[PDB]
């Protein structure tokens, strides 16, 4: 019925920018302007994601956290840069710093209410708010610092309404910090305890499919915030679209997640880069085809939820559906009954005329925290880089709190590949 | 005497919104309520013109009953009569009767109330609902409750949609059926289970259509309940009022369920074929591939049995065909009834919706029939929903609108004493 | 068959009858209740205002935090600040009589010629 | 944001009088200041037209301050900048942190402060000066101290000379080492040494030098110094905020101390030759003779590898060359960490001084890491230091500063804990 | 930064006059006015060793110091006579007296004000005062006398200032005083006290150097100052010329003096009379061309300090200097590491294309003490001479308490050869 959008730290901007950039040429809105193009569906849930203001003009929903102007102005001169409102920007002009501790704490607590307060004059300017959904990075410190501190200050104003977010868990090959599993073990933590889903992009996975299957060289942050653009546009559409099924955010946490704590969701995608059906859901659920670097063989699905795209002839798309979860039966869990549900929309993406993509409750996503996890008991054992948070004027033992809490959520997902 | 309906959330609105179109097409009363006792145990005669439906439907979302004030139809019901209530019930029974139904119970009832004014003798309500679903299963429940504190003998008669998963949003489906159809049972008084694969099947194998539609599935509902309805619509023995569904169809305060088979379901198109017979036409009513709740009943026992043909039709005809469904059939009655088929009926004959997708055709039947076979749905669901609760599988998004886990527990208990009450009555 | 058929009723624009076909063979709703349905909303009503009260948990300890970094910047001047200035006193205070303890040393060596000059004027 | 370099004492200046004409050169700025954010976080917009240096050069003698004020140059800093106080450090900690000192520093903190005063955003200090030496090691002691009390968080990295006999004036050269990176530890973020020997054989081996002059040593130290600031200086890639440059070097507050491998070293007149491969330039970080403090890493452990890349250069072969760089060689990390390389690319080629030793190059490296084998150029000190100390060898010249005997152990006390703390980095 | 000269006494002025009037055209000064040389480098650190005076003119920052007039006028009627300021002399007129006593309290104390009033206005007229050096005889009563007596009432007006002497350490061969001995013993005590460096210089070595090799059969205190005046202006170079290390005179004095007592660098120079870079380097460092007779076989260095002059290919100079003290590799003390420093500068001195001069803390010098300590307790045991100082008012204990103080100082140099 109407989301709001918090958008915080460089890589959550930068995926954020082409997000956006791209669903406004699937509904078909100008750099500034409104409405140019033929199909009639788009403005019936635009509501959704779009704010609209004076004059014809439609301006989403988004408010654009960061803590330094760089990575900013970089969005306002460049793609739909003058599409978001002046004031839903949020400067935070001193140091970012690649330290949760500083985006959590201490440089963090500093902007946060000048955030809060466009997060409240767009929520408080909702007919009925459905929640927020906010992305950014996990390693790192604006995003994965300030933001676990935003959602922590959101539910509180808002307990009522359901938590989003869009995160991408860091991986040694394309990063830039020693600390990263730092940073990311906890904010793990926090998104436990404050979110209602979150759908968790490994850019790890996202390497890989440039360059395990892509033939894509040096894998930009360029060709590879594409695949979350993608990723991103396709896990909302009934969001935004004609919507009766899944579609109503807390709809969708209602049906994707059995229990309280795993809210994991590994997402998947079509065809790639910057197809028949069969080999179209041959693909949407593959491995090698996953925005998570996990095979989901080594674990099973608690829901899935998929979602096709394009004029096709679904009497194939059910049929399809139905045999892959008999085809590979064993693979879904036999407890939840009718767990894998979809959804058909038949306004295509970018390009490609017919796409697919699919969001995992996986209990192979337990493969990525214990790696994540396996990184920073390699690190905090004999308390290697700790000393950053320690003068921040953290504790010593929260660390070990973090670790822990997320240690237990390793032990839960592997504690469901139970029995009837 | 009179007669209020009350349809609950997208699935009752939309079912609802399907036959009180067809009750119009029935009895000649045009969009607008104009039309140049009898039918007025349903209708009223609003000031000099009108003759807006003794009916209220409620959502929780504006969505669904705001269609209805938008497209014709428009000025049948009275603004008022068409409740809506801003947020959902986000498909879970403890939203539905606690959470979200707390605020919008008083002006329901309230509400369903200034109709009941208007009737010199109501005789009871027609409550139409989902069973899977949030507000279906949960603001039912309530009203119900609510209902038999305010209308004390006033009967109850409901149409509940049995889920099914092809047609389907929800995976907390059969909690939510469960746990209402426990708190509703010992206030309603007969049921009418509605097996949307069986309506989605018949429209497949029947109509041909490829993957139809919900109105698809809703305007074949409608005839099916215009059908049960047309007895107290129409007067003329056999159901001419709500006593004498209980009456006839259930023999023990439990056992609510009645099996709803329809005639002949052909598609259009197919109607200047040559018109089938009254032999033909009873002897579908024994076929399950024809039936409302997929079951099957050459396996469990009928205790009652109700024949109600509409449309031209002799009673030497009904007589002379029921003697060979015995023949070349399964008798199958238990114990301690009669072999009954009470029949009835009503020459005005079956009505169609002019652009849908049955024909016009000339004598139907409905063979209502109370059998021990229904249980088997019964079973398919709390199969499913043992099999989650085992786990507690969505029990948390329940317990977080502040309802007991011991709730649960207690609801499968009763599910269990009827699969029990039900098989207790063979032999 | 062997029919019988009953015939209970006829009518304006109907007809019922029972065609009985073979022997049978054998021989407080309460209003109580919202007190439950307020209940549970005290449920709710409380296990919402602790997670929530739970929240101004993890506040009282950014307040915490975020005053310690600073408590102990603090505590790294008032201390590293006088670890030096009392380490110029000593220094300062050192150097200064080791010049003085040189110069009494000196003096001490001139107040010898006065004292062996007037050994001259005291044997001629 | 902003970056204020001091220089104190002979070495520290010439070394930065040496870096700053490289950062000119880089910049396109002429030495009158003129030039027809960005470089901006190390030169000021002063009225309109001029450049100057955020820089403070402080000696206590005059003559090499003086000498900058003498030959072009002369209009790119502001006379204030450039400060001198009339009497030597006479090669002692004691005179140069205690007697001469006193007087000058309330002079320079309170003019650095006025460069502190027009930085919105002030990020941090770069302090140079050497090891060895009266002023180098005494006045910057003092001077850590009290810009530790005056600038809290605000970083401080230092580039520091550690000494080397052949190019030495003091015998108590040692003292002062010990001394002062002592008293400094506490006080410092970062800190790269510059042995003397390395640089000097360095200018042998790779540019035929004979016997290199200061001058010489300088220009190659003004390269390795200018490819650890560049990442801050334009903006390239990563190593982008004094916080995040090293976050990402040091493990633990004490250990400081990375090693500097300066990658194609080759004497103009060579110029013209073929240009060296991006994998075989990489390949030179990895090879001692190259290295910069003399020590020996395939003997210690890698607790954090950086390599920092300065021309035109593309990702996809810096990957492929790290490749082979792991076959044919020693790995070697430490325990707990990753095997990290983090890699910085700058697309703007390195420049260098048109009349200097060295070819104009068409790719150049910098790897900095954090390994243990440092420790050894802490151990070559501390023995020289006991062996002397052991018999008071020249203690009374600070004694007679008014220093206490006491505070030579207890600093020595401290290299030993070091020696030990670097020592207990390894295995687990 | 800036030094003062005070030459005291007739073997302190006849030694002060030729080192003058040799750096005078190093640097190239006329007799009495500036600069007249092709060269350029000079006048750089001429800032050390000249106050300069109005018009062009530079006279020398010297202070000219006797207890009777003879020695001086030889000085003003002589070589570069007119270049000292007039009232930087100081006339003594009364006796002398060869008599350490005499210099040191009696007609001593009479003139030092009237001399200290002169280091003052020459003092307290610098830019930045480095400190004195006085050159002075050890032996006799003059320069020996009121010169010890000099030093100690500078340091005391100038603690603070460093303290420099070349000091004439004399022999029995080439002296006529008996009473040498007594007078030095009294000074070598006081410098020991109040110096900072004191070059050791021995009348005994210079004779031999000129008869022992140098074929010179007559030795005046003429071809015999020579040598001294040679000798010192090479020790100074780096205090007056390019400025790499040393020059600073505290540096000299921080680089050279391990412990606070022992501050007695003996001397050795290059080529000899009035060349190859390896046998000027092992005749630099030779026995038999030390200033101080005294082999540095018994004994080892402490420090070195070694200066190269002329237009020479240096990559053979480390190299040269790396090899010797690896050669000769035990002498040099192995606890004070980097021990033996080398600078070069490329201005040769008079005649001579290529030169060296070495400045060596070592404790051979424990045998130049020895012998005039050996010297010494031979008289005084049975006292001899000793009634000329009894009565000029001094203690007998005094000359018991000089001895006493020396002789420890010869029994920490040798303490110092140690492991
Ligand atoms: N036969 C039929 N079934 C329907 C229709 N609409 C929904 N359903 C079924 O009804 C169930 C969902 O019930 P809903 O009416 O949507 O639940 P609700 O909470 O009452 O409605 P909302 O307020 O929109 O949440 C599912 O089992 C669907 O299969 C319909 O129009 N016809
Ligand atoms: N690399 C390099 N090292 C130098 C330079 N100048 C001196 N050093 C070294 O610095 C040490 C001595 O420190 P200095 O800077 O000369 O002395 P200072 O106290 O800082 O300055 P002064 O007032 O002249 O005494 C020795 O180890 C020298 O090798 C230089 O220009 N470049
Ligand atoms: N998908 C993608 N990942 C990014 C991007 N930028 C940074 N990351 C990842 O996020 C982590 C650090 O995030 P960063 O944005 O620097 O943190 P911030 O200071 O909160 O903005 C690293 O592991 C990166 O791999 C981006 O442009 N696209
Ligand atoms: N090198 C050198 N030694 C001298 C000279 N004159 C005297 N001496 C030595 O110094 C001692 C006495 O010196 P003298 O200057 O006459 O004492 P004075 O009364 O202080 O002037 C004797 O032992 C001499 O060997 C001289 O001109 N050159
Ligand atoms: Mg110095």
């Amino acid at each position: 019925r109407e989301i709001v959008h918090i958008q915080a730290g460089q890589c959550g901007n930068q995926i954020g920018a082409k997000f956006w950039e791209v669903i406004s040429d699937e509904h078909g809105i100008d750099p500034t302007g409104s409405y140019h193009g033929d199909s009639d569906l788009q403005l019936e849930r635009i509501n959704v994601y779009y704010n609209e203001a004076t004059g014809n003009k439609y301006v989403p929903r988004a408010i654009l956290v960061d803590l330094e102007p760089g990575t900013m102005d970089s969005v306002r001169s460049g793609p739909f840069g003058q599409i978001f409102r002046p004031d839903n920007f949020v400067f935070g002009q001193s140091g970012a710093g690649n330290n949760w501790a500083k985006g959590h704490y201490t440089e963090g607590a500093e902007l946060v209410d000048s955030v809060l307060d466009v997060v409240r004059k767009e929520s408080e300017s909702c007919d009925c708010l459905q929640g927020f959904q906010l992305t950014h990075s996990l390693g790192g410190g604006t995003g994965s610092g300030m933001g676990t501190l935003l959602i922590s200050k959101i539910r509180e104003e808002y307990p009522d309404r359901i938590m989003n977010t869009f995160s991408v868990m860091p991986s040694p090959k394309v990063s830039d910090t020693v600390v990263e599993p730092y940073n990311a073990t906890l904010s793990v933590h926090q998104l436990v305890e404050n979110t209602d889903e979150t759908y968790s992009i490994d850019n790890e996975a996202l390497y890989d499919i440039c360059f395990r299957t892509l033939k894509l060289t040096t894998p930009t942050y360029g060709d590879l915030n594409h695949l979350v653009s993608a990723t991103m546009s396709g896990v909302t559409t009934c969001l935004r679209f004609p919507g009766q099924l899944n579609a109503d955010l807390r709809k969708l946490a209602v049906n994707m997640v059995p229990f309280p704590r795993l809210h994991f969701f590994m997402p998947g995608f079509a065809p790639l880069t910057s197809l028949t059906v069969p080999e179209l859901t041959q693909q949407m659920f593959d491995s090698k085809n996953m925005m998570a670097a996990c095979d989901p063989r080594h674990g099973r699905y608690l829901t899935v939820a998929a979602v096709f795209r394009g004029r096709m002839s679904m009497k194939e798309v059910d049929e399809q559906m139905l045999n892959v979860q008999n085809k590979n039966s064993s693979y879904f869990v036999e407890w939840i009954p009718n767990n894998v549900k979809t959804a058909v929309c038949d306004i295509p993406p970018r390009g490609l005329k017919m796409s697919a993509t699919f969001i995992g409750n996986s209990t192979a996503i337990q493969e990525l925290f214990k790696r994540i996890s396996e990184q920073f008991t390699a690190m905090f054992r004999r308390k290697a880089f700790l000393h950053w948070y320690t003068g921040e004027g953290m504790d010593e033992m929260e660390f070990t709190e973090a670790e822990s809490n997320m240690n237990d959520l390793v032990s839960e997902y592997q504690q469901y590949q139970d029995a009837t | 005497r009179e007669c209020i309906s009350i349809h609950v959330g997208q699935a009752g609105v939309q079912i609802g919104n399907a036959c009180w179109e067809l009750y119009c097409l029935e009895h000649g009363i045009q969009p607008d309520g104009q039309m140049p006792d009898s039918f007025n145990t349903f209708f009223s005669e609003t000031g000099a013109g009108k003759h807006v439906p003794r009916a209220v439907f409620v959502d929780l979302e504006p969505t669904v009953i705001d269609e209805v004030r938008t497209g014709t139809y428009r000025q049948l019901f009275h603004p008022e009569q068409l409740i809506t209530g801003k947020e959902d019930a986000a498909n879970n029974y403890a939203r539905g009767h606690y959470t979200i139904g707390k605020e919008i119970i008083d002006l329901v009832l309230d509400r369903i109330r200034k109709l009941a004014d208007q009737c010199t003798g109501l005789q009871g309500f027609l409550v139409f609902h989902s069973f899977g679903g949030g507000t279906g299963s949960g603001f039912t429940s309530l009203l119900m409750e609510r209902l038999s504190v305010d209308y004390g003998k006033k009967s109850k008669l409901e149409f509940s949609i049995y889920p099914a998963p092809q047609v389907s949003t929800a995976v907390v489906e059969p909690y939510n059926s469960i746990l209402t159809t426990h708190t509703t049972l010992e206030h309603s008084d007969c049921a009418f289970m509605v097996d949307n694969e069986a309506i989605y099947d018949i429209c497949r194998r029947n109509l041909d259509i490829e993957r139809p539609t919900y109105t698809n599935l809703n305007r074949l509902i409608g005839q099916i309940v215009s059908s049960i309805t047309a007895s107290l619509r129409f007067d003329g023995a056999l159901n001419v009022d709500l006593t004498e569904f209980q009456t006839n169809l259930v023999p023990y305060p439990r056992i609510h369920f009645p099996l709803a088979t329809y005639a002949p379901v052909i598609s259009a198109e197919k109607a200047y074929h040559e018109q089938l017979s009254v032999a033909e036409i009873t002897n579908a009513c024994f076929e399950p591939a024809n039936q409302m709740v997929k079951c099957d009943p050459r396996h469990g026992k009928y205790m009652a049995c109700c024949l109600l043909y509409r449309g031209d039709v002799v009673p030497k005809d009904v007589n002379a065909a029921i003697a060979t469904i015995k023949t070349k059939r399964t008798i199958q009655f238990v114990d301690w009834c009669p072999t009954g088929f009470k029949v009835g009926i009503n020459y005005q004959p079956p009505t169609v919706v002019p652009g849908g997708d049955l024909a016009k055709v000339q004598r139907a039947v409905c063979m209502l029939s109370n059998t021990t076979a229904i249980a088997e749905a019964w079973a398919r669901l709390d199969h499913k929903f043992d099999l989650m609760y085992a786990k507690r599988a969505f029990v948390h998004w329940y317990v977080g609108e502040g309802m007991e886990e011991g709730e649960f527990s207690e609801a499968r208990e009763d599910m269990a004493a009827l699969e029990k009450d039900y098989e207790e009555v063979g032999v | 068959a062997d029919m019988e058929v009953i015939e209970l009723n006829k009518c304006t624009s109907g007809q019922s009858f029972e065609v009985i076909l073979k022997p049978p063979s054998f021989d407080p709703s309460l209003e109580e209740i919202q007190k439950k349905l307020e209940a549970a909303e005290e449920r709710r009503k409380y296990q919402e205002a602790e997670l929530l009260k739970h929240l101004a948990e993890k506040r009282e300890h950014e307040r915490e935090v975020i005053q310690k970094a600073i408590e102990e910047n603090n505590n790294f001047i008032k201390m590293a600040k006088e670890k030096l200035a009392q380490k110029m006193e000593s220094n300062k205070e050192n150097r200064e009589a080791h010049l003085a303890a040189m110069l009494e040393r000196l003096q001490e060596k001139d107040k010898h010629a006065e004292e062996v000059r007037k050994n001259k004027e005291l044997k001629e």
